[PDB]
């Protein structure tokens, strides 16, 4: 559903509703299939939040999702990718 | 006199190259007299001179600070 709307969305109403929910994904950006499965939708919301255009809160988001990838069952390897 | 000269050059670039608060600053300021060689005049004179004034200032280079894994970190604060 969501890379749908958000590949097409108007690039005004993006900006609102992500502004809406910068903390309320940072937050949560921090049995486990669940936490992975919440995981690949916010990578898969932020790169294409990212890919429209660039507060200063963002700056820390980077190594945030950074380390994500660096950590060295396929759901680890999709993740990974996301 | 040529030994302690080749010396002055020694300590001066390692104290040069060394990093300190209280660095050569006070000694060159007090090195005001014969921090550089003196045995045939000309060139003494002007190699006092140029290692007076130690010498130029400009700042260079990514990813040269402390524990390089932020250093990106440091380069990560250069958008806001």
């Amino acid at each position: 559903s969501l890379l749908t709307l958000l590949w097409h969305c108007s690039l005004d109403a993006l900006r609102e509703f992500f502004s809406t929910i910068v903390v309320d994904a940072i937050d949560v950006l921090k049995t486990f299939d669940t936490q992975i499965t919440k995981k690949m939708g916010y990578y898969k919301i932020l790169d294409v939040m990212y890919s429209r255009l660039p507060n200063e809160l963002t700056k820390t988001l980077i190594k945030l999702c950074y380390d994500a990838f660096t950590e060295n069952l396929e759901r680890r390897r999709l993740y990974h990718c996301a | 006199e040529q030994r302690f000269n080749n010396f002055l050059k020694a300590l001066q670039e390692k104290v040069e190259i060394k990093q300190l608060n209280h660095f050569w600053e006070i000694v060159v300021q007090d090195g005001i007299t014969l921090i550089t060689k003196e045995e045939a005049s000309g060139s003494s004179v002007t190699a006092e001179e140029a290692k007076k004034f130690l010498a130029k200032d400009k700042p260079s280079g990514d990813t040269a600070a402390v524990f390089e894994e932020g250093g990106d970190v440091d380069d990560l604060l250069d958008m806001i």
